[PDB]
């Protein structure tokens, strides 16, 4: 659950603060965290949908890594960042919509959909950006 | 005989650290862009 919020906050930060012209020193922590998140989430398979009328979709995470060299960010940097961001946010939204449509009469504090069940493992506990919300 | 051996004990020496114990030191290295070319400014 909290891992999902950390991913959401990181995705929002990457979607917002990565704009042309800003100093790279202002997003060094953000870019490092984003790279760590990409490394952690890469090379895994996730499935969604299957109950009711939710369209079943399959996600495979094969992605590159953002560079940590440019003194000032440029346009292609932004386009690649958004290319990754769109897929990540689509996955997040679909995971949320799949979680909302399943319930358990007992032990409601625990994950119910397969995505949050997989994310409960200790391996994915490497992304804990914050809990400000 | 053994009198010298048991009487020639001086208090254990307190070392005076001449420099801080170092394991890590800075080094200047070149960098590359994500495409793979020199940046002409080392870090």
């Amino acid at each position: 659950m909290d891992v999902l919020y950390s991913l959401s906050k990181t995705l929002k930060d990457a979607r917002d603060k990565i704009v042309e012209g800003t100093l790279y020193s202002n997003v060094s922590d953000l870019i490092q965290q984003f790279n760590q998140m990409i490394i952690t989430m890469n090379g895994n398979e996730f499935q969604t949908g299957g109950i009711g009328n939710l369209p079943i979709r399959n996600w495979n995470f094969n992605f590159g890594l953002l560079g940590t060299t440019l003194l000032n960010l440029d346009a292609n940097y932004v386009e690649t960042a958004r290319n990754t961001i769109d897929y990540f946010v689509d996955f997040v939204d679909n995971v949320c919509m799949d979680e909302m449509v399943r319930e358990s009469q007992r032990n409601g504090i625990a994950p119910q959909s397969d995505s949050l069940r997989k994310l409960s493992a200790i391996k994915f506990k490497r992304i804990n950006f914050d809990n400000s919300s | 005989s053994i009198l010298k051996k048991l009487e020639d004990i001086k208090p254990e020496q307190a070392k005076a650290q001449t420099k801080l114990f170092r394991i890590f030191e800075p080094r200047q290295k070149p960098i590359y862009i994500a495409n793979g070319e020199k940046e002409r400014r080392n870090r």
